[PDB]
């Protein structure tokens, strides 16, 4: 059960967030490009 | 007079400079069970002669770093040395341990110097203390 | 150039001088029983929160100011 | 115009924020509580309680005339 | 007057856990200038440069704690 | 108002500008679908698109409907960060779930966070976000 | 010479002493806490201002404080 | 000697950092925990006392190491394989760039995938990939996958080795003591085996596909490299001495072979590389030489020598008991052969650097002006970082590992004795170097700013010509006949000789030296000696000094023994480290300027077909590099017009390193100018602000130590002038053309 | 002995070194004939030749 908690380990979470956060990102930007405002 | 043989070594540029013959140098004695190699404290490794060791050294810190490793790296701990300063009229006023008694032990017949009988934050404010020529923690 | 560039560097010696002369102040001159309860002891009373308040609009001009700059470069 | 603005407030807002933490720490602090009875200018107080490097009000001093420059620049 | 086991504020205008509560683990016998000691949940500053920790109690007298129970 | 700047379909730069647009993605139309999104803009002389922040309501897309957003979502943020330090103070060791951060309970208030503003004014009204200045710690002053 | 002062919050842990390398401090018996000892300072004269013993001191705001004054041989530290 | 299944393999402990260090392993109280964490992961000699747990750990490491090497190797075949251009550059070496990197086109920023040629759209490799796998005789993308596979294979051999060696079956400590025989195995072994293998490569394999590419047949038409060893009448066909077979090689007749092992000298004139057939048998040679070196010592059967007794019996008049007692050193202490290996190694890279560019082995390397700045740049800043790490381990092994009981009256104590003997006369030199280079710099300056240009130092004034070393280029020049005289060509074209003019470029001249080499040269003596003297110092008295007589007891990394003594802070053997880093980086970004703005002047340009060059700069380094404002205005400002005027092209990223370099230095100098009680005041004030919304951590946040803040401040100065002058260089030598 | 390097004048723990640069009888013969160091020279006779 030690895997868990390594994992659970700050560094595993702000990255595994980052890459959720930017993958979320990358791809509205992949399908919806060029937004400067609300059109 | 201060008494001991020389610790043998070959001689190092860390050693005494003018200042020794003229302001003051350090002396420090000891008594070894053995013939053993310690650390210089001005570089390099000496050799200590089997009963009294006299050894000149330029500052008292390098004297009592010497007597830390006396009493801390060797296994019969050498807890006797005795540190003196040497003027060049050849007065040689004794230093550590002052009393006999290593200063980390208490001892009766020590009188109390640097000691406040207020807090730390109890000091006086600079501003009551202007042109008196003394700091709030003189007072 | 020469006027203009001369004297906002003047004013910024005296400007730093103005507040390192304010912290000699506060270092030998200050009379706290004397300056009790007026405005500058008071200022001493929420130092925190005048610092730290302008740690806040420090990096919230900083941070917006240079992720402008960045994404424009 | 309006960028290099905001730049100039965040230049005059560290500046500032710098040179108040300065004077309002000149007396003292939670990490050196007596720092009026060392003076304006004085090194530090040591590696002791963490490292106390660049602690007097003076330091801030110094800190802050790169930030000016920065600003006036 | 207090025990081992209350909370207690800070008083000595100078301490680093001025504001902060404390614990009383005991008080010790009269005759002693800060005689209780006071544990805290947050350590202090003590230490060399890089030390990771601090020390969390403390020797106070009675007047500089306040007591919050 | 704002006559300075221009409508970005009257800004002949614009224009010349927008009939080159680069696409940005594999979508060939990329380039159209901005400059097509680009137009109702204000322009500059230069022809690129400038935003307004003073409040007007025709420019809620310049500035109101993503600080809005923003402020939205970065409340959540701290909400969720602010309710988790404030569970995890009661245990044995507050500062192992703050370096070796428990799972669930995280998960627990990261669906948690879409009712944020009634729990802030709650928390307001209740005495449970602001502390006394006795309470906290304090530099000696 | 540098001001070596020693305030009555001292407990008498002799870790100052411990830690100096001039041989400035020792300790002396003492009333105020449970250990009945406090650190003095007498030779302060050969005190280089390390500030070792601040550093080795436990008391919450030390018991002992250097203060750097006049500047001497044997304060600066100097071998020559 | 093995042990059996000494650590368990559990994945409990991997959820608790802080389990190595046992102040760590408490638990967080402040944030100084999190960065002792990382900084306390490698320090395998603090962690544990025994000797042998900490050779255990190390080659487990070394072979986690090897892992990540492969891993990284692997990836580079396969972004040479499938992600790259090799096909195509093959068959048309001077229409198209090497490219190995495709971008994908997300938020603009496909510009970045540039036109390289053939229909390509990607960054343009400078490493030197393609013209190591053309001199390999690679030929194809399936092969590259192939070496990708096998890569990718060695990596998880290699991080089993680690894992066997250090759970399962685990070496004793006298098996690591036995040096003796690990110089053997690493001489006639690694190094002499496996030049002796590469030769065997080059001669079977990558001599035939790149004599027939430089003969003109089309990629394709080379069939594949295994159908040479399936029919030796290939070799007979091309090579005629492969007809006797074996028998010259074990008959003393070893001139049969003169027709694939040669002593040609120069370069290829098709290609600009290095002779196939003169660096195979460099490799045979090196191989014979290695073999017949590792066997020296004596091993297990009583032959050979013991270092032992060879260190003892040096000993001199004026060096006491001489070389006594540095065989225990260098097998009881980790750091002493780590210091000195860095150093070795460091200026073996920085050998390297220099040999490379003079002498390229490479075939259209030359000419990739783009790729031997590149490789000449990495090489020297590798290099120049591994030298720092020797001086590093050197303070570390006098902190922790030396004992002076142990060492009386050797080379080593006598070096603690005149120490200050030593660090004054560098001290004296380096004053010396400064002077008589610089200041002759600030003369130039000053004379010609005043109007007085015969009055200069240069070659039309006041000359300074380095006359040793143009008659050591004269020497090599009449090397090959008279003092070399089975030698064809002298060994590289910068020494004396003719221009090799391949394609419409250039890649080896004469590279004459003048007033201004004499300048720059006793510039790079003047900054190696600075950077020697604070390293050589922080060994030297990372035990005591008359300031500190007991530093060794503070160890190696402490910020300082505090504001007495007048002041203290940079007295440890690591800022002495952070000194010397500093250094060795104005050092060497010294030596690839004057490198990239000589190489731009004097050598690389464009051939015209009569016969004449007409250089990149256009030869202004004779008369503008004696000045600093030369350097200033000619060098900086006027080939940094490529890399700012990138913008809206493929090279902007280059442009955005070189904006981004020149954030993170000045980042740095708010870690180098200050100091960490300010910032504590100030995470007071911000910790007060928290614990008004009751958002204070339960780890409570500090300011970074003294060392940290000086770490992060000369990890991001070096950083941020390093990707500066990367982006600066690549930017220029990729619009060179 | 052998040794050429020894204590300067008998004393291991002056901080010089007797060496061949140092301490050798040309170099005390050579120094010490200097007009700064020759004896029995009026200072004006030194200064004079220096
Ligand atoms: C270009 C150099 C540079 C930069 C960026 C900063 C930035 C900052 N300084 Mg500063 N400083 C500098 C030079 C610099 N300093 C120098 C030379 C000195 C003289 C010693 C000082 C002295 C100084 C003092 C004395 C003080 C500051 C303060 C500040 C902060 C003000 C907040 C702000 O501006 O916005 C916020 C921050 C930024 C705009 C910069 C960081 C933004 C980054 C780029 C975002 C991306 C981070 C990235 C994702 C991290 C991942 C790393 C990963 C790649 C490994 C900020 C952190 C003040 C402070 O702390 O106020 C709160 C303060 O008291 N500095
Ligand atoms: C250690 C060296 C190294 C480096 C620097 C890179 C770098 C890169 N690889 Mg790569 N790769 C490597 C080793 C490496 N690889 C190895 C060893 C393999 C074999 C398993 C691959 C197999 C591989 C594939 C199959 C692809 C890449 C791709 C990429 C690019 C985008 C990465 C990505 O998709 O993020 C993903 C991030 C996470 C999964 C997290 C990037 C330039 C992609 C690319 O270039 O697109 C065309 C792509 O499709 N790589
Ligand atoms: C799945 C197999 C496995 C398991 C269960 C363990 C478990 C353990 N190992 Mg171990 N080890 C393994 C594989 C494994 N290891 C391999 C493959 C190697 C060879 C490199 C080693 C080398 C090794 C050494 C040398 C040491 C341990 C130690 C330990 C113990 C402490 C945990 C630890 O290191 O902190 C957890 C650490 C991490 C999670 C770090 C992860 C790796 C970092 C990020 C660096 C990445 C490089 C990596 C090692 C190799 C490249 C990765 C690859 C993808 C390219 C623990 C019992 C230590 C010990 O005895 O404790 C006192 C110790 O000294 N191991
Ligand atoms: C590790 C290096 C290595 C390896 C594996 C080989 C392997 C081979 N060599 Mg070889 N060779 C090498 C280095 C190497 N060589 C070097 C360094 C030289 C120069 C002295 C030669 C000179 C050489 C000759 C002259 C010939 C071979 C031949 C051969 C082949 C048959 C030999 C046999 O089975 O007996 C075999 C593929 C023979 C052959 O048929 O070539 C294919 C042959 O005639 N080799
Ligand atoms: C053969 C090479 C080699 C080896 C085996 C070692 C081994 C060791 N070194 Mg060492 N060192 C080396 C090269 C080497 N070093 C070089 C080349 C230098 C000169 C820079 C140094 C400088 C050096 C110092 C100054 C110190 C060590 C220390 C150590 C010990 C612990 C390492 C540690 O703390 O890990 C953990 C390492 C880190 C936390 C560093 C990671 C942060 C780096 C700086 C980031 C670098 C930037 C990166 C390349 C790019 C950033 C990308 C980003 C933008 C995303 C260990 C014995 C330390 C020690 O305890 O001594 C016993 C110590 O104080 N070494
Ligand atoms: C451009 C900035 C600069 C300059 C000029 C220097 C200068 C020097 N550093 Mg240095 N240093 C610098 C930046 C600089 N540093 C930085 C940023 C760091 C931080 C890491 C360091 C860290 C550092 C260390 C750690 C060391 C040095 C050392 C040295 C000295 C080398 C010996 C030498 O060249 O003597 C000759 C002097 C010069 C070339 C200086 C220029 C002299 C000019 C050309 C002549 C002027 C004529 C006349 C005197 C003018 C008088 C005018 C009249 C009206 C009075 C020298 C004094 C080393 C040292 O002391 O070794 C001996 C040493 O150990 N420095
Ligand atoms: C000191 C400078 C110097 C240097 C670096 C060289 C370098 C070289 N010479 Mg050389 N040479 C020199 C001076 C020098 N020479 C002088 C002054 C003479 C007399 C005029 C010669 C006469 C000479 C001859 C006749 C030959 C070389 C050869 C060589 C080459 C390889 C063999 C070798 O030296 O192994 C050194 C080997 C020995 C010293 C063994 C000698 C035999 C003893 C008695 C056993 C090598 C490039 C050979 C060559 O052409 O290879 C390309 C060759 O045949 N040299
Ligand atoms: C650039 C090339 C042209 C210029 C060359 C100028 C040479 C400079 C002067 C000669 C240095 C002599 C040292 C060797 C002579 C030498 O090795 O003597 C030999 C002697 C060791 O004698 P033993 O017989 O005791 O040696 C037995 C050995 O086996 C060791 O136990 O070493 C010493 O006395 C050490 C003192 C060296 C003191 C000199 C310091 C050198 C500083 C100058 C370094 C300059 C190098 C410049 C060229 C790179
Ligand atoms: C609520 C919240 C918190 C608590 C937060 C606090 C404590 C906030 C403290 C606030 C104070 C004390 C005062 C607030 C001043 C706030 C202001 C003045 C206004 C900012 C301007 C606003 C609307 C108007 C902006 C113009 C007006 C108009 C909208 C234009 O179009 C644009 C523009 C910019 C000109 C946290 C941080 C703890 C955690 C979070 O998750 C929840
Ligand atoms: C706009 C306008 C107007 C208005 C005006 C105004 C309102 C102004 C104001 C102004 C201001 C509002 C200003 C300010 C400034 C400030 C400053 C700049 C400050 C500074 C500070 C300092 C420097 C401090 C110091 C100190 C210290 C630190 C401590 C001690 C004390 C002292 C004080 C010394 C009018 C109506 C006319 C008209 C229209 C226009
Ligand atoms: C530095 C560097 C580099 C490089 C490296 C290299 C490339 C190397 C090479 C190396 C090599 C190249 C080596 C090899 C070796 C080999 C070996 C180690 C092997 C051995 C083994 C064995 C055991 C064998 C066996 C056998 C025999 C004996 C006989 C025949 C058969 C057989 C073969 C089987 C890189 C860039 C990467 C990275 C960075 C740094
Ligand atoms: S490093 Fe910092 S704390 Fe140490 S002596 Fe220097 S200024 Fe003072
Ligand atoms: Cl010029």
């Amino acid at each position: 059960d030690g895997l868990k908690s390594f994992l659970s380990t700050a560094p595993v979470m702000i990255m595994a967030l980052l890459t959720f956060t930017a993958g979320i990102l990358i791809e509205f930007n992949r399908f919806y490009p060029d937004l400067l405002f609300h059109p | 007079e201060l008494s001991g043989q020389p610790p043998k070594f070959g001689g190092s540029t860390g050693g005494l400079l003018s200042k020794a013959n003229r302001e003051e140098k350090y002396a420090i004695t000891w008594t070894s069970a053995s013939e053993q190699v310690f650390e210089m404290p001005t570089g390099g490794a000496a050799i200590m002669n089997e009963g009294e060791n006299l050894l000149y050294l330029a500052r008292k810190e390098q004297c009592l770093a010497l007597g830390t490793q006396l009493r801390t790296k060797f296994k019969p701990k050498i807890q006797d040395y005795k540190i003196y300063r040497v003027y060049p009229s050849g007065e040689v006023q004794y230093l550590h341990p002052a009393d006999g008694v290593f200063p980390e032990k208490v001892n009766e017949g020590r009188e109390a110097q640097g000691t406040k009988t207020r807090r730390i934050g109890q000091n006086p404010e600079p501003v009551t203390i202007k042109f008196s020529g003394k700091a709030p923690y003189e007072v | 150039a020469a006027l203009y560039t001369h004297h906002q560097y003047i004013a910024g010696f005296l400007m730093v001088g103005a507040f390192a002369h304010g912290a000699i102040f506060f270092v030998r001159d200050y009379d706290p029983v004397a300056n009790k309860d007026n405005v500058l002891a008071r200022m001493l009373e929420h130092k925190e929160a005048l610092i730290s308040h302008l740690s806040w609009v420090s990096l919230f001009l900083g941070f917006h100011t240079l992720g402008l700059y960045v994404h424009n470069d | 115009d309006f960028l290099v603005h905001h730049a100039i407030a965040l230049g005059l807002h560290t500046t500032a924020l710098i040179l108040i933490k300065g004077a309002l720490d000149a007396r003292g602090s939670k990490l050196m509580p007596d720092k009026k009875d060392f003076g304006y200018s004085f090194p530090c107080d040591g590696p002791g309680r963490g490292g106390t490097c660049d602690i007097s009000a003076w330091d801030a001093f110094y800190l802050a005339m790169f930030w000016m420059l920065n600003t006036l620049g | 007057a207090l025990n081992r086991g209350d909370k207690v504020r800070i008083k000595r205008t100078e301490s680093y856990w001025y504001g902060d509560v404390g614990t009383v683990a005991s008080v010790e016998k009269s005759g002693i200038l800060y005689p209780v000691i006071v544990r805290f949940d947050r350590v202090n500053y003590n230490g060399f440069s890089g030390s990771a920790s601090g020390v969390n109690t403390n020797n106070f007298a009675e007047n500089e704690l306040e007591l919050v129970q | 108002d704002f006559a300075n700047l221009t409508p970005c379909s009257e800004n002949p730069a614009y224009l010349a500008k927008s009939k080159n647009f680069l696409n940005t993605t594999n979508d060939p139309n990329s380039g159209k679908i901005r400059a097509e999104r680009y137009a109702s803009a204000l322009c500059g002389p230069e022809g690129y698109p400038h935003l307004i922040v003073d409040g007007r309501f025709t420019h809620a897309g310049d500035f109101l409907i993503p600080s809005i957003l923003f402020l939205y979502i970065a409340g959540w943020i701290g909400w969720v960060g602010r309710s988790y330090l404030i569970e995890i103070r009661e245990s044995k060791n507050p500062e192992m779930q703050e370096v070796v951060i428990n799972v669930p309970l995280a998960i627990k208030k990261m669906l948690g966070g879409f009712l944020w503003p009634l729990a802030a004014v709650g928390e307001y009204t209740s005495g449970k976000l602001v502390m006394k200045d006795s309470e906290i710690p304090t530099s000696p002053r | 010479s540098h001001s070596v002062k020693i305030y009555d919050t001292c407990i008498g842990c002799t870790q100052c002493v411990r830690a100096c390398p001039l041989d400035v401090l020792e300790m002396v018996p003492w009333d105020g806490c449970k250990a009945a000892q406090i650190a003095s300072s007498p030779r302060t004269e050969d005190c280089v201002g390390c500030k070792r013993c601040e550093t080795a001191c436990p008391t919450d705001f030390l018991s002992i404080r250097v203060y750097l004054g006049a500047e001497t041989t044997r304060s600066m530290g100097l071998a020559y | 000697s093995v042990d059996n299944n000494p650590v368990p393999t559990s994945f409990e402990k991997w959820g608790k950092p802080g389990h190595f260090d046992r102040t760590l392993a408490r638990g967080p109280k402040t944030t100084t925990w999190i960065w002792n964490l990382h900084a306390n992961a490698h320090d395998f000699d603090s962690q544990t006392s025994d000797l042998e747990d900490v050779s255990r750990k190390i080659f487990s490491a070394h072979f986690g190491h090897l892992a990540v090497v492969f891993v990284w190797l692997s990836g580079m075949y396969f972004h040479g394989a499938k992600f790259s251009n090799y096909e195509g550059w093959l068959a048309d070496p001077t229409h198209i760039k090497p490219s190995a990197q495709v971008v994908w086109p997300i938020v603009g920023q496909g510009i970045l995938n540039g036109d390289v040629g053939g229909g390509f759209h990607g960054i343009q490799i400078t490493s030197g990939l393609f013209y190591l796998w053309r001199a390999s005789g690679f030929t194809d993308s399936y092969q590259l996958y192939c070496t990708a596979i096998g890569g990718l294979v060695m990596a998880a051999l290699m991080l089993f080795a680690g894992w066997f060696h250090y759970h399962v079956k685990a070496p004793k400590l006298e098996w690591f003591q036995n040096v003796e025989s690990m110089m053997n195995h690493h001489l006639a072994g690694l190094l002499g085996l496996g030049s002796l293998g590469w030769a065997g490569h080059q001669i079977h394999v990558s001599m035939p596909i790149n004599k027939l590419l430089d003969a003109g047949v089309a990629p394709k038409d080379i069939p594949l490299p295994h159908e040479f060893i399936l029919e030796p009448s290939k070799m007979a066909e091309l090579y005629p001495s492969f007809a006797q077979g074996l028998t010259p090689f074990f008959t003393l007749n070893w001139g049969v072979y003169s027709d694939f092992l040669t002593f040609k000298g120069g370069l290829n004139p098709v290609t600009g590389g290095l002779w196939l057939s003169d660096t195979a048998h460099h490799h045979l040679a090196i191989a014979v030489l290695f073999i017949i070196a590792g066997h020296m010592y004596r091993t297990n059967w009583g032959i050979g020598h013991s270092m032992k007794e060879i260190l003892e019996a040096h000993k001199g008049p004026f060096t006491g008991e001489g070389h006594k007692g540095l065989y225990e050193i260098l097998t009881t202490s980790w750091h002493a052969q780590l210091a000195i290996n860095l150093a070795l190694l460091g200026s073996l890279t920085i050998i390297v650097a220099q040999h490379m560019y003079a002498m390229p082995p490479y075939p259209y390397q030359a000419i990739d002006y783009a790729t031997q700045l590149s490789l000449f740049t990495h090489h020297m800043w590798i290099g120049g970082f591994l030298i720092v790490g020797a001086g590093a381990h050197g303070a570390i092994f006098m902190v922790r590992d030396y004992d002076p009981a142990k060492n009386v009256n050797n080379l080593l104590d006598r070096m603690l004795r005149h120490r200050d003997a030593i660090i004054s006369h560098l001290n004296w030199v380096c004053i010396f170097l400064g002077f008589h280079s610089f200041g002759l710099y600030i003369h130039n300056d000053t004379m010609r700013a005043l109007g007085r240009p015969q009055d200069m130092f240069s070659d039309t004034a006041i000359q300074l010509q380095p006359i040793f070393a143009q008659w050591v280029q004269h020497l090599h020049t009449l090397a090959p006949g008279a003092t070399a005289p089975n030698a064809l060509a002298t060994a590289s074209y910068a020494f004396g000789g003719e221009t090799i003019a391949v394609a419409g470029k250039v890649a080896m001249m004469p590279i004459t030296l003048g007033t201004a080499d004499f300048m720059v040269h006793h510039i790079h003596a003047f900054t190696i000696h600075v950077t020697a003297l604070i390293l050589l110092k922080g060994v030297l008295y990372a035990r005591s000094s008359r300031l500190v007589p007991d530093k060794a007891n503070l160890g190696f990394r402490f910020p300082c023994d505090g504001p007495g003594r007048g002041g203290t802070c940079q007295v440890s053997g690591w800022d002495h480290v952070f000194l010397g880093l500093f250094w060795m980086y104005n050092s060497l970004s010294i030596v690839i300027f004057h490198f990239s703005w000589k190489m731009q002047s004097d050598v690389w340009g464009t051939v015209s077909p009569d016969g004449s060059v007409t250089h990149v700069t256009l030869g202004n380094f004779a008369q503008s590099a004696i000045t600093i404002n030369g350097w200033l205005r000619d060098f900086l400002w006027a080939q940094a017009a490529n890399v700012i005027n990138s913008y809206g092209s493929a090279l902007s990223a280059y442009g955005i390193m070189f904006l981004a370099g020149h954030f993170v230095f000045a980042f740095s100098l708010m870690f180098l100018f200050s100091g960490r009680g300010y910032w504590q005041e100030l995470i007071e004030s911000i910790v007060w602000a928290h614990n008004k919304l009751n958002v204070a951590p339960a780890i409570q946040p500090r300011a970074l130590s003294i060392i940290q803040g000086r770490a992060v401040g000369v990890a991001h100065y070096l950083l941020g002038g390093i990707v500066t002058t990367w982006a600066f260089f690549l930017a220029r030598s990729l619009s060179i053309g | 002995s052998n040794q050429v390097v020894q204590a300067y004048n008998g004393d291991p723990f002056v901080g010089h070194l007797s060496t061949p640069i140092s301490d050798s009888a040309f170099t005390r013969t050579f120094i010490g004939n200097l007009p700064a160091y020759r004896k029995g020279l009026s200072p004006i006779l030194r200064g004079l030749e220096v």
